[PDB]
């Protein structure tokens, strides 16, 4: 046994292409429509329960993950990639930052780890790039609020607002011409909404629909009392009731 | 066995050249333009960030410039990922030889450690090499002000004034061109701004699409201040110099 | 290193005309603590080989153990395991002498006292000794512990020297042994009554007896002991 | 144990004791304290017998490789650091040695370096390592000349392990003498204590507090 | 605290003749104030016209011993059942030695044979590999008591020529096999008496040019 | 064809060819007999020169006091493997005071070669071996092939023009199984068994190898004028 | 680790591998060895395709590996200073067991013997450089000039040339150099090692590098003036 | 593409046929074998005029009692040379004696296959060990880079091999003295040759009991060079 494929399985082509890169980025297009928006108190992320079957719960898969306590994430393209992302990215926000600074990471610098655990996978030896983008919505005492975008290559990119996936092009456009630096929390949820409809085909409702906000601190979901510089986290994903609330002012 | 899919990335061509380095090289010549234009009273860096977006947030945004230490900076062009590990590598070199020492790194020894990493990857390990040149920009109190390019082969040089990325060819001609030994920090400022300007791909040049940094002794008495410039500053600039 | 925990006592034997005798008690000590009144000291391996063990009881196991797995692993490819490529005394005896040195050699030693008793292929008596140490040797009487002192001075009044083996009955040789194994009861405290014997002979082979007691004991004398020196009553 | 070694005009003079002691217990009195490095050098034996003599034939095989590789006589500065070197790795570990490395070569003429197994490594003109080495620095330090002639170094050399094997009570048995010159080293014999104590009593006139 | 080492008492003797060697050695082996065994062979034929013997802690003994004889079954192998000559098996002991110099072989090693001229030869081992060539030598327990003798009756050491008064040496004129023998019985005979740990048997191995020989002698039992 | 690359890859009629070139190598190697009686256990070689200032290419190895083989074949192959069987007869010898038996040393070289048909980057043995022998169970005469397969015969051939030699002790078979208390009969019976397999060269001095071993004879090897006797 | 055999045989004989690593020797700058009487000289080309190059900081093509000892080469410049680095630093691992520093002959034989290593080791690539390496020995006033190649193989030269156009420059050297009588001045040296490279450089301006090496480590690089000054003179002397 | 440890449908490795294909490409070198000693002798071939040949060393010593010349690619003998050097010097060591010339000449070539996916190819580089042992007196060996070695009476490696072996097949006997062998190498290398042999691009060697192993002084050489020329024109 042993891995014998010590070698590199993405390299540059003639034309100056890295192959496996491109291919991975040729499979978030296939995927479901995710997007993001940062308004001015706040920051949304919102997605498609593309259910793979009605007899599926599609609340046991969680498309939109918490990562910290003020850092949330949401991806487009292969799931099972996403999901161990997802673990790694919790755990090197302790190892490599908390169990150091006794403090959560910026958003900046979680995004830089996740960043680079990709790039990994794009020179390292016997192995594929990650087939997803994701986008990386969080807050920090110094940065505020802040929302990235984060490629099988490693790149990443800061935004007012974006989307990636199946619809992206046209999500993109939709964005640009609500957006403005005025956005109160729920006139970006509005505008969530209304951009991810476009993308959907079939149900359109708080449970075909997961979204997420960076906000307010959420003292009522710390789990003790005692502690004043405590004041919980800034991460709450929105329930089915709350969606579909939104959706009659819609 | 394995040896079926091995791409084989440290070898020779039959003309005696490194496939990977030279498909690399060929990876960087689309990025966007970078330029370092050195003076005798400082170093200015110039960058074209490439086809930006309205929604992208400029203030926060960093692809081409990154410091290195307090006397250091280099110009990115290629993949920004692999770059970003190199540069937390040379941080960490920067670092070690100031405990070791407890002198600031001169420029040079920074250089040839990373490009010697870079040379590393075309010889042994069967990895792909890093897509990625840089432009260095430093002083130190031995050489003073100090510009130098490394590339994905791990080979290194001095220059007075230079380009990478897109457009090399057209833009080092417009520089050997106006570039003159006496020149100062703010008509090199104009310079690399005006090459730019005529090189670039985009149909007009503008603080949103540019990232830009300056090395001066124009700090209070015998010591160096690096600047990083704000959006706002570069919009200035470019009026200024009456490119807008 | 450590230290033995619990332990068994001597083990002695001897060669006579035609094999090998050799017995240990049934104890398990724990210290002065007579703890365990059944643990069977003798091993036998196969139909020619008695292996007599004393010192720590839980590396006796261990030997144990070691044994039964040295009888699987010959057999394996092997059609003449119960002829001639069975297990001899002499290939018994080596392999732990290996094992006792190798231990010692890493300071963790196998901490006992072996005697391996036996007859080989060609009738020969087979009898040696190797401990924690790792040190061996042969004799024609040969015992452990509290039996090297005092067993080993009756046993060499039978046999002296070698050529008094071939003058040597099995009925006279089994009651040396037995009557040695008496006079470990009237003077080692940390020895029992119950014992097992073996005899390995080259004509009726292995013949194994358990459950053994030491028998006609001198204590009548003891009532006419009075005080320790001038008492009278 | 007594060994030393010197300087002169005429190349190195080497001289050491035969006894070996377990004790108070006399275990041997032909023991040879001078190895034989090989036909250019010599190494004294103090502290540990089995660490002198496995060490320093060991560092012959080293200056062996040393010339076929590199087609020339080894320095003695080069062969002496060489085992200094190595006994340096082993420090802490319970070594014994106190020797001298003697050679003559062209480059750097009569050379002696005393080197121990506490890693030290000196270069001087007159040493002296045993348990009768205070006796030897007597005799060595008051009739010691750079112009000796090879006929007089040799006696000196001789007389003064006698010093020491008459006093030091672990020393003594027989005298071995050797000579080197950059050609090689000369064997000047083996010379019983015992006969020549007598012999130098009578012709020299000293030791008179001995009844002889 | 567990003691690695044990003494398993013994004496060994070897001289060199002009033509013949023998290696001697006492056959007890014991532990403390008890007799282990009256007969346990410690003298042993290697192989190559060599003749060997490790006393001290026979544990370390045997395995250095076993070693050897190892070491001289290899060299036939590798160089083309080349005879292995006595100072080339001396070297080899040295380095079996010195490679356990930091937790030793606790014994004192004397190995005998003849040299490429013919002539008789012994070799003296330290537990840590140090060797020399010597004429004679005793080992172990009684060494201290027979060394002085074989001072005087074999080196003819603080003998000198009747008239003569101290001024002509007794010539050092060379003996047999026999006289050799004779010495040697005398010395374990002697070593008996006054030693505790030397006695039962006296097993002594002769090398000439047609071989190895034996020789058996009982010795005092007490 | 496309599956030869490597050991480690089957063909679609499962066939190993890299094993199978391996066992060409040993039909390239020069000619060795091997056969037994009650008492003694014979190896007759071939010996090959390069040419006329060349010496003959020694085929014959002793392992112990009581076994040994003859080589066809990659000759350092050879001595890797023999070198194996010296080991593990010693290994035998000093742990368990035991001389190691011809048939369980057989086993062990089948498990080594086997190794190495299983796995990648390795390569099989390209050499062919006939080992002899005498333990507590009689004489014995093994044939190890590089496949791993490993056979106890009475006697057999390997090499360039074997066929000859083995259908000879084919028919000859029960006359020198009965050769007992006689090495000088066998060992003719060897020889003339040998000189079914030559074509244009005749036995010489310097060409011919012999070993025995049996009941009180040590394994030992005749070259030279030795041979002489039985040219 | 990567294990590959990037070095192997081919049907004919050939190492593939290490014979395309000459020639990217082949595409390197020129350089040029002579030894005179009592000097050795070493001649290095420029290319002029990069003006607005700052010739204070870019690395030399010449390198000291020791106070007394140089070397300059042809080929890759990223593998050739992993082949100085390695030189400098037995070059000090020498002085300290030794004491006394290597000898040429010493310093040639260990670059030479890392330059084949690489060429049957798993998973490296050859080293696509030629070195020139030149001086005096410790004590010695006898010059020293050797060369060493990608497979690893080493030798003396009375003069020697390596690099693009080396050809034409050994062609030169081949008519001009006399064993009887080496250039017996530093001028003559120089001026020879000069004349060389003029059969190949284009323009005596930038292009030419010269560094002188004497006994007992006086080592010397000539300037572009006093360079030029060779340059002149020669052509001068041409116009005739 | 394939294995480096890969079998030819024929039985042979590929890499080991390969490398002998190296070594006839390579400079002839030629030993013979006498009583009186064994004579050792190379072709130099410089590429240029302006190589300084002496420092051409295909001809190099392992211990006082063996030498060793060289043919193929030659870079790869070093660590080969250093193996032998360090087996023959550690053999003194352990034994107090020199080491036969068979055994060494085994050691160098249990390194050849050691080849795999341990170095990445066998070596470019053949042999021809000269020595004298007490035991087998005389020797001359040539080891490969497939792991064997042939005794020979004489023997020549590299370009003109088969051209030379045919000449020594007529020419040796087993009462040749040294200064016949001498001759006789020089005679054998001036037929194989390109250039004109002389004393700079040729180099001869010994190796006898007393003296031990030698290399011959160009002045040396020129002499029974100048014996040679005679001796031919003499008939
Ligand atoms: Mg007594």
């Amino acid at each position: 046994m042993t891995d014998r494929y010590s070698f590199s399985l993405t390299t540059f082509s003639p034309s100056g292409k890295l192959g496996q890169i491109d291919y991975a980025l040729t499979a978030v297009k296939q995927g479901v429509t995710s997007l993001g928006i940062k308004a001015t108190n706040g920051v949304v992320i919102a997605t498609e329960k593309k259910s793979s079957s009605p007899l599926a719960m599609s609340e046991t898969l969680s498309k939109v993950s918490l990562l910290t306590p003020d850092i949330g994430a949401v991806y487009s393209g292969m799931g099972p990639d996403y999901r161990v992302l997802v673990d790694k990215s919790r755990k090197v926000a302790h190892t490599s930052y908390k169990r150091i600074y006794g403090e959560y990471p910026p958003t900046k610098l979680l995004v830089s780890e996740v960043a680079k655990i990709m790039q990994e996978a794009t020179q390292s030896g016997g192995v594929r790039p990650f087939g997803v983008s994701l986008l990386i919505a969080g807050h920090d005492e110094f940065n505020g609020f802040s929302l990235y975008q984060v490629d099988p290559s490693g790149s990443y990119f800061p935004w007012k607002a974006t989307a990636i996936g199946k619809g992206s092009v046209a999500a993109k456009t939709f964005l640009e011409k609500r957006w403005n630096d005025e956005l109160e929390l729920e006139d970006a949820i509005h505008i969530a909404l209304l951009t991810l409809k476009e993308s959907v085909e079939g149900e359109f409702n708080g449970d075909t629909i997961e979204l997420a906000i960076i906000g307010d601190e959420n003292p009522d979901l710390l789990g003790y009392t005692g502690i004043p510089t405590d004041k919980g986290p800034r991460f709450r994903k929105l329930t089915s009731q709350e969606i579909n609330d939104r959706l009659e002012a819609l | 066995g394995s040896r079926r899919y091995d791409s084989r990335t440290t070898i020779f061509s039959p003309e005696g050249r490194l496939y990977q380095v030279e498909y690399a090289l060929e990876s960087i010549s689309h990025a966007g333009t970078a330029i370092g234009i050195m003076a005798s009273d400082g170093i200015v860096l110039a960058a074209e960030r490439k086809v930006t977006s309205t929604l992208l947030e400029q203030d926060t945004s960093t692809e081409k410039l990154y410091k290195l230490n307090d006397k250091i900076a280099v110009a990115v062009a290629g993949l920004t990922a692999d770059a970003e590990i190199l540069i937390n590598t040379a941080r960490i070199h920067a670092q070690n030889y100031l405990k070791t020492y407890n002198e600031d790194i001169p420029v040079e020894i920074l250089v040839r450690r990373l490009s010697d990493i870079k040379q590393g990857y075309t010889q042994h390990g069967g990895l792909r090499p890093f897509g990625v040149s840089f432009i260095y920009a430093g002083y130190d109190d031995r050489y003073g002000y100090q510009l130098y390019t490394s590339n994905p082969s791990g080979n290194y040089t001095g220059w007075k004034a230079i380009s990478v990325g897109a457009n090399t060819s057209a833009a080092q001609t417009l520089l050997q061109m106006d570039y003159k030994d006496d020149m100062k920090v703010d008509d090199a400022i104009e310079l690399a701004l005006k090459t730019l300007s005529k090189t670039t791909d985009s149909s007009a040049l503008t603080y949103d699409r540019l990232e830009f940094a300056t090395i001066r002794k124009g700090a209070n008495d015998g010591e160096v201040y690096q600047k990083i410039f704000k959006p706002q500053e570069i919009k200035d600039i470019l009026v200024k110099t009456g490119i807008t | 290193t450590q230290q033995p925990i619990v332990t068994g006592t001597s083990v002695i034997s001897m060669k006579y005309d035609n094999g090998v005798i050799i017995a240990a008690d049934n104890l398990g000590s724990y210290g002065s603590l007579l703890r365990f009144n059944g643990v069977e000291r003798l091993i036998p391996v196969g139909d020619n080989t008695v292996v007599g063990i004393s010192g720590d009881i839980s590396d006796m196991q261990h030997i144990e153990r070691l044994l039964k797995d040295l009888v699987t692993e010959n057999a394996y490819d092997n059609p003449l395991a119960d002829a001639e490529e069975a297990l001899e005394p002499s290939y018994i005896f080596e392999y732990l002498a290996t094992v006792m040195y190798q231990r010692r050699s890493k300071m963790n030693p196998l901490w006992n006292a072996i005697i391996v008793a036996g007859v080989q292929s060609n009738g020969d008596q087979f009898l040696r000794y190797v401990n924690l140490l790792g040190v061996t040797y042969s004799s024609p009487t040969l015992a452990t512990g509290f039996g090297a002192h005092m067993a080993n001075p009756l046993l060499r009044k039978v046999v002296d020297r070698e050529s008094d083996i071939p003058k040597t009955t099995v009925q006279v040789a089994e009651e040396a042994i037995v009557n040695a194994m008496r006079v470990l009861y009237y003077r080692d405290a940390r020895s029992s009554r119950n014992f097992s014997l073996a005899i390995i002979d080259k004509n009726t082979g292995l013949t194994f007896k358990k459950n053994l007691q030491v028998e006609n004991m001198k204590w009548d004398f003891a009532k006419d002991i009075k005080g320790y020196g001038t008492q009278k009553i | 144990t007594t060994t030393l070694a010197f300087r002169f005009q005429g190349g190195i003079i080497v001289a050491v004791d035969s006894r070996a002691t377990a004790g108070n217990w006399v275990a041997s009195q032909t023991v040879k304290k001078v190895i034989e490095i090989n036909p250019f050098l010599l190494g004294t034996m103090a502290g540990g017998a089995a660490d002198c003599q496995f060490w320093e034939t060991w560092l012959g095989s080293q200056c062996r490789l040393h010339e076929l590789r590199e087609k020339e006589r080894i320095s003695v500065a080069a062969a002496s650091k060489i085992l200094s070197n190595l006994v340096y790795q082993y420090k802490g570990a319970g070594l014994s040695m106190g020797t001298m490395i003697c050679g003559y070569t062209r480059k750097e003429g009569p050379t002696i370096y005393y080197v121990d197994s506490d890693g030290t490594r000196l270069k001087g003109d007159i040493f002296c390592v045993g348990s009768g080495q205070t006796f030897a620095y007597g005799v060595l330090d008051s009739n010691y000349k750079w112009d000796l002639s090879v006929e007089d170094a040799l006696y000196l050399g001789k007389r003064s392990i006698l010093a020491a094997a008459h006093r030091d009570a672990y020393s003594g048995g027989s005298v071995n003498l050797y000579h080197v010159t950059e050609d090689g080293w000369i064997y000047h014999g083996n010379h019983d204590v015992g006969e020549l104590f007598w012999k130098v009593k009578e012709e020299e006139g000293s030791f008179n507090n001995v009844i002889g | 605290q567990f003691n690695p080492y044990g003494d398993n008492g013994g004496t060994i003797l070897g001289i060199a003749g002009e033509d013949f060697a023998v290696l001697a050695g006492d056959t007890r082996n014991i532990t403390d104030y008890s007799i282990n065994s009256r007969y346990e062979p410690k003298v042993f034929d290697c192989g190559d016209n060599i003749v060997m013997s490790a006393n001290g802690f026979a544990a370390d003994g045997d395995a250095l011993v076993k070693r050897f004889k190892n070491s001289v079954k290899w060299y036939h192998f590798d160089h083309n059942d080349k005879k292995l000559s006595i100072n080339s098996a001396a070297r080899n002991i040295q380095h079996l030695l010195y490679g356990k110099r930091f937790f030793p072989y606790y014994v004192h090693t004397i190995i005998a044979g003849l040299d490429e001229d013919g002539k008789g030869a012994v070799y003296s081992f330290d537990p840590v590999g140090s060797y020399e060539r010597e004429q004679c030598r005793a080992g172990g327990a009684a060494a201290s008591l027979i060394m002085p003798f074989l001072d005087n009756q074999v080196n003819f050491k603080n003998q000198y020529e009747p008239g003569t008064n101290g001024k002509v040496k007794k010539p050092l004129k060379y003996l047999s096999v026999e006289e050799v023998i004779k010495l040697v019985r005398d010395s374990f005979t002697s070593a008996t008496e006054r030693h505790i740990q030397v006695g039962d048997g006296l097993e002594i191995l002769i090398v000439t040019k047609d071989g190895v020989r034996k020789e058996f002698y009982e010795l005092k039992r007490d | 064809n496309n599956y030869d690359g490597d050991t480690v890859t089957f063909s679609p009629t499962g066939r190993l060819f890299q094993v199978e070139y391996a066992l060409e190598a040993i039909k390239q190697g020069s000619v060795t007999v091997g056969l037994r009686s009650n008492t003694h256990a014979v190896l007759v070689a071939l010996k090959r020169n390069a040419d006329e200032l060349s010496s003959y290419q020694k085929k014959i190895i002793k392992c112990d006091e009581h076994m040994g083989l003859s080589l066809a074949g990659l000759a350092p192959d050879a001595r890797v493997l023999s070198n194996y069987l010296r080991q593990q007869c010693n290994y035998s010898s000093l742990v368990f005071n035991r001389k190691l038996a011809v048939e369980r040393a057989g086993h062990l070289l089948c498990d080594k070669a086997q190794k190495n048909t299983q796995s990648y980057g390795g390569r099989p043995y390209g050499v062919g071996l006939l080992i002899i022998g005498y333990d507590k169970s009689g004489a014995h005469l093994l044939e190890f092939q590089p496949s791993g397969n490993v056979t106890e015969l009475y006697g057999t051939a390997i090499g360039a023009r074997s066929q000859g030699a083995k259908t000879y002790l084919e028919r000859t078979l029960d006359t020198f199984i009965k050769i007992d208390g006689n090495p000088d009969e066998l060992i003719k019976a060897g020889v003339e068994a040998i000189s079914q397999s030559l074509r244009d060269e005749s036995l010489t001095v310097d060409n011919l190898s012999i070993a025995i071993v049996g009941k009180d004879t040590p394994f030992t090897i005749y070259d030279g004028e030795a041979v002489a006797k039985y040219i | 680790g990567y294990d590959r055999a990037l070095s192997i045989f081919s049907p004919d004989g050939h190492i593939f591998q290490v014979e395309y690593a000459l020639e990217a020797v082949k595409r390197g700058t020129c350089a040029v060895g002579v030894k005179g009487k009592n000097c050795v000289v070493l001649g290095c080309e420029r290319r002029s395709t990069l003006k607005l190059q700052d010739t204070r900081i870019t690395p030399s093509k010449v390198s000291k590996i020791d106070s007394h000892v140089v070397l300059s080469f042809s080929g890759l410049n990223a593998d050739s200073r992993i082949l100085i680095e390695k030189a400098r630093v037995e070059a000090q691992s020498h002085r300290l067991t030794l004491e006394d520093p290597v000898t040429v002959e010493y310093l040639t034989r260990y670059v030479a013997g890392v330059q084949q290593r690489y060429t049957q080791s798993g998973g490296v690539r050859p080293f696509g450089v030629s070195t020139l390496i030149a001086g005096f020995d410790p004590r010695d006033d006898e010059p020293k000039l050797y060369q060493t190649e990608p497979s690893g193989i080493y030798s003396s030269w009375s003069a020697q040339t390596i690099g693009r156009n080396s050809k034409t420059v050994r062609e030169f050297l081949e008519k001009n150099y006399d064993r009887k009588e080496p250039p017996a001045t530093v001028e003559e040296c120089v001026k020879l090692t000069v004349r060389s490279l003029l059969e190949v450089v284009q323009t005596g301006a930038k292009n030419i590098e010269i560094t002188v090496v004497k006994p007992d480590s006086d080592i010397v690089a000539l300037s572009s003036e006093e360079i030029n000054q060779y340059v002149t003179q020669i052509e001068q002397e041409k116009q005739e | 593409d394939r294995g480096v440890s890969t079998f030819s449908p024929e039985g042979r490795l590929f890499q080991v046929e390969y490398s002998l294909e190296a070594i006839k490409l390579g400079s002839t070198a030629i030993g013979i074998a006498t009583k009186e000693g064994v004579v050792l002798g190379v072709e130099k071939r410089a590429t240029s005029p302006l190589l300084e040949s002496d420092s051409i060393e295909k001809i190099v010593e392992i211990d006082r009692h063996i030498g060793c010349a060289m043919s193929g690619l030659t870079a790869d003998a070093r660590s080969m040379i250093e193996h032998a050097r360090t087996a023959a010097v550690t053999h003194n060591l352990y034994y107090d004696e020199d080491i036969n010339v068979e055994s060494l000449t085994q050691s160098v070539c249990d390194l050849a296959l050691r080849f795999g996916e341990l170095m990445s190819r066998p070596f470019g580089v053949a042999l021809l060990i000269a020595g004298h042992d007490a035991d087998d007196g005389y020797q001359l060996f040539h080891a490969e880079p497939s792991g064997t070695f042939y005794r020979y009476n004489a023997k020549a490696i590299g370009s003109g091999s088969e051209g030379a072996q045919a000449e020594l097949l007529n020419e040796w006997h087993s009462s040749l003295t040294l200064k016949e062998a001498e001759l006789l190498v020089l005679k054998i290398l001036k037929q194989v040759m390109e250039e004109k042999l002389d004393e700079n691009n040729a180099q001869l060697s010994c190796i006898t009991k007393q003296d031990g192993f030698k290399i011959y002084d160009n002045e040396k050489t020129a002499e029974l060079i100048k014996e040679l020329k005679e001796k031919e024109a003499a008939e």
